[PDB]
């Protein structure tokens, strides 16, 4: 038997469920058809309304503590619950409900992780992380607008071929895949260690791919995958394409200033 | 209760229907009918079932920084936003952007259409057509035959190729755990298409999972990764070196952005443009012309694609507005003007000081206000059924000079055809392929496939769900064909010696007037695109998105006017009302984004 995952969507863009799909190695068919039954996900299911909330039941009954809650987006707690509807309830009842017999939680991206776009200030929703809601499970947060492709399912397969949670960092991600930051292994460190830098955009110093920390580049506080692993079977990742970082993996990063402002304390980084 | 508005005679006294969620859509949806004694459709109820409020979090924010908030509107349509927040801003502040990122910035547009189109019709769409069980039954070698007869040219077409993919199929449903075809609507009398039909487009669905993770990559080279690839305000952040490997963009980048090109020419040529031809052809026989709705009155697009850029008159997609099924007259659409787009919250959860008005978006409002009409069935918190006499959607009600229109691929056909029957030369192809694809559906397909000829005319066929489906497909294929010669434009640009990819002549906040306003709009993969913002001391003083799927599916107005997904549903018989089949047909063929609907 294959592990059910019901693939959950909060307050969400859908990034996660697309970059969820452009994974080369392993392929999202083989994940689907081979690894893991995906017997719930909105994105992707035949059945709907009456029909699709039935299957809910029917594997938490079949599979209790034995399957997994992966969760795409997240719950607000304003306009009582009812900026985000499913089946004429409150998300946060069926999220409650679907993860208190999930062997293990599964918070797909920043908007899971951390709040996402929707809880930057004001946060007219209070849009709120999966893990200041559900308290009493265990949580991996793999976070990222979306999360590389390969991440996802890198996450998946160890959680299948071992049927263990990852070890985790202090913030509960995958020390595997979230133990660099950005500017660790960074291409452009060499500029960055000799004060090279792109200065205005497509100035000859960005031609040159100069180091873009004073372009707002917040690859210094930033940890993710991207410099090595990279996006879309290792094709580039926003630095190498000629933009900086801007910190999307990271906790409230959409209110940590303009992201063109540069980081201050240049020396901590070198 | 019941009454008539344009041409529809609604009626709530039928048995009501649910649907919660509606799924194979992005971001959430309930939608309610009420059926007569007949199983036909009298009353239809759309309802965006979230809010997230990107237009009240940009409040005092940097414009420059606007284009990454927006983006996440939308994960699917990715990118489209960004590109209309930084046209956007480029408007207010009188930036003209270098012809190497107006190049770049369409061919990031046209990959996204060509990939969320198809994507959308595979993996979203077609198990609205296409029954995967009777897949099951299907002889290999028929099923060759067919395809051989659908797509000559697509190589993946012999026996053992389907009788392979169809083993796995086996394997897959006898292991118990049917995954996303678990509680389906298979064996339904409203699936028509062959075993053999429905085993050839399970295949291509497995092809175009596999194959749409790489035409994506061109958003990687260039905007460094998807989804959700960046932009820049005043050009494109892809510096170009040809002499040059620690340059974003270099000759060997570009080689790899043309074969990525011309893989989605000959997909979208022999694998997804045939199968909707095919399948729309079996469907016509079958007598399923509903879902037109809208359609076949009111369209509207802001035009696209100049083929010389900041000239409007050389969209290679002409735009505007048509009303009342007349085809002989386009109406201009000025996205500046505050009599023409403006949005109602009547029967939506905001408020606005009057209600009974309209506000063009550069005087928007976006207030939360989720309150439940008196005839609800059920509780705030838990909704039975939902009362579309009062408030009911997350949705805003655009409407154009007042009148609902529907906005997308099909509309953008429409108008195109209805421009080059007027003398427009840059709407040629559209014509050529709508002409092509109407003799395809009558006659070709019929006399390949032993069915009688048909005389539909275009002004028939395409006001349907079934071409509003054909439509997206051809427009897909258009998009691939468009972004090959910006390809080709790009290279001769930077090989006669310009490489410049930004204007960062008023980057520098301190260079800006002390106020300005603007608009960008984009036709986005679903249509109609449009960000409008107020500038004021550099910050962000109101920003403003209508969004596509914010036209079709709106709630009613406040003359009680009922917008496209609504009118889309009216009249049309279900098999069975407890399965939704014939709803979800045609609510996804306007590929709804409801993320996108409420932002
Ligand atoms: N296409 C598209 Fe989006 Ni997810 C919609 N509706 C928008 O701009
Ligand atoms: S600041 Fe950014 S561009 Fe520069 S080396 Fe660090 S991560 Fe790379
Ligand atoms: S913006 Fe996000 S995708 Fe990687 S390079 Fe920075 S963590
Ligand atoms: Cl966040
Ligand atoms: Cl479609
Ligand atoms: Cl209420
Ligand atoms: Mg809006």
């Amino acid at each position: 038997p294959r592990t059910p995952v019901l693939w959950l969507h909060g307050l969400e863009c859908t990034c996660c469920s697309e970059s969820f799909i452009r994974s080369a190695h392993p392929l999202a068919k083989d994940v689907v058809l081979s690894m893991i039954s995906l017997d719930y996900d909105d994105t992707l299911m035949a059945a709907a309304g009456h029909q699709a909330e039935a299957i809910l039941e029917e594997i938490m009954t079949k599979y209790k503590g034995n399957y997994i809650l992966a969760v795409e987006g997240n719950p607000p707690l304003n306009q009582d619950g009812m900026s985000c509807i499913i089946g004429g309830r409150p998300f946060i009842e069926q999220l409650k409900y679907v993860a208190k017999d999930a062997k293990a939680i599964i918070s797909w991206g920043s908007c899971a992780s951390w709040g996402g776009v929707q809880a930057a200030k004001p946060n007219p929703t209070q849009a709120t992380p999966v893990h200041k809601v559900i308290t009493d499970k265990p949580i991996i947060k793999v976070p990222g607008c979306p999360p590389i492709a390969e991440v996802m399912t890198g996450v998946i397969t160890y959680m299948l071929t071992f049927d263990r949670i990852p070890e985790l960092d202090r913030q509960g991600r995958p020390k595997m895949f979230y133990s660099q930051r950005i500017h660790d292994k960074c291409y452009r460190r060499p500029h960055f260690d000799a004060g090279q830098f792109v200065e205005e955009w497509d100035d000859e110093s960005a031609r040159k791919g100069f180091c873009l920390y004073k372009m707002g580049c917040k690859g210094p506080t930033t940890y993710n995958a991207c410099s090595t692993t990279r996006w879309n079977e290792g094709t580039s990742f926003p630095i190498q394409s000629g933009h900086g970082c801007i910190g999307c993996s990271e906790d409230g990063f959409w209110d940590k200033g303009s992201f063109y402002d540069r980081l201050t304390g240049i020396s901590q980084f070198g | 209760s019941a009454y008539a508005t344009q041409g529809f005679n609604l009626d709530d006294r039928g048995r009501r229907i649910v649907v919660d969620p509606v799924t194979r859509i992005e971001g959430h949806m309930r939608c309610e009918v009420n059926v007569d004694a007949n199983n036909v459709i009298r009353n239809a109820v759309s309802t965006g079932t979230m809010w997230r409020g990107l237009e009240v979090i940009l409040k005092g924010r940097d414009p420059r920084d606007a284009w990454a908030f927006v983006e996440r509107i939308c994960g699917v349509c990715t990118g489209c936003h960004a590109l209309a927040s930084v046209r956007a801003v480029e408007n207010a502040l009188d930036i003209r952007i270098p012809k190497n990122a107006h190049l770049i910035r369409e061919i990031m547009a046209k990959t996204l259409q060509v990939h969320d189109h198809a994507v959308h019709f595979y993996h979203l769409h077609a198990l609205d057509w296409v029954d995967v069980m009777s897949a099951l039954k299907a002889d290999p070698k028929r099923t060759s035959e067919l395809q051989q007869l659908v797509s000559p040219a697509h190589p993946l077409s012999s026996a053992g190729y389907f009788r392979d993919i169809q083993n796995r199929l086996k394997r897959f449903v006898e292991s118990g755990q049917l995954g996303p075809f678990m509680n389906g609507y298979w064996g339904s009398k409203a699936y028509v298409l062959p075993p053999e039909a429905n085993l050839m487009a399970v295949t291509h669905y497995l092809e175009a999972l596999d194959l749409q993770k790489e035409w994506v990559k061109i958003h990687t080279i260039f905007g460094g990764k998807n989804p959700h690839p960046n932009y820049l305000v005043g050009g494109v952040p892809c510096a170009i070196n040809l002499d040059a490997a620690s340059a974003p963009v270099n000759m060997e980048r570009l080689s790899f952005v043309k074969a990525r090109i011309d893989e989605i020419i000959e997909f979208n040529k022999n694998v997804y443009v045939p199968d909707v031809l095919a399948i729309g052809t079996l469907y016509k026989q079958a007598g399923w012309l509903y879902g037109g709705g809208l359609a076949a009155t009111n369209v509207l697009d802001y035009g696209e694609y100049p083929n010389v850029a900041y000239n409007k008159s050389t969209d290679q997609l002409p735009g505007g507005a048509i009303l009342n099924g007349n085809w002989d007259e386009v109406f201009p659409v000025d996205p500046r003007d505050s009599q023409q787009v403006q949005e109602f919250v009547s029967h939506s959860w905001y408020k606005y000081a009057d209600e009974s008005v309209g506000l063009h978006p550069w005087d928007g409002v976006t207030e939360p206000n989720y309150v439940l009409g008196a005839n609800t069935k059920g509780t705030r918190t838990r909704i039975e059924q939902i009362d579309e006499s009062a408030k009911y959607s997350w949705i805003k009600s655009p409407r154009w000079r007042g009148h609902a229109m529907e906005v997308g691929p099909l509309s953008r056909y429409i108008l195109a055809y209805a421009h080059a029957r007027s003398g427009n030369k840059y709407a040629e192809r559209p014509k050529e392929q709508l002409e092509y694809s109407a003799q395809m559906i009558n006659s070709a397909i019929p006399k390949a496939l032993g069915l009688p000829e048909t005389q539909y005319t275009l002004k028939q066929l395409l006001p349907s769900t079934i071409g509003r489906t054909l439509a997206r497909a051809l427009e897909s294929q258009y998009c691939g064909e468009m972004m090959h010669s910006d390809w080709h434009d790009l290279v001769a640009n930077i090989r006669a010696g310009d490489t410049a990819t930004a204007n960062v002549d008023k980057w520098d906040p301190a260079t800006w007037p002390l106020q300005a306003k603007g608009v960008g709009t984009v036709a986005a993969p679903r249509g109609a695109l449009g960000h409008w913002i107020r500038i004021k001391d550099g910050r962000i003083e109101n920003y403003q998105c209508v969004v596509p799927t914010t036209w079709n599916g709106s709630p009613r107005d406040y003359k009680g006017q009922i917008g496209a997904f609504e009118a889309s549903l009216m009249n049309t018989p279900m098999v069975n009302p407890e399965q939704p089949v014939e709803i979800l047909r045609t609510l996804h063929s306007f590929d709804p984004c409801l993320a996108c609907s409420t932002h």
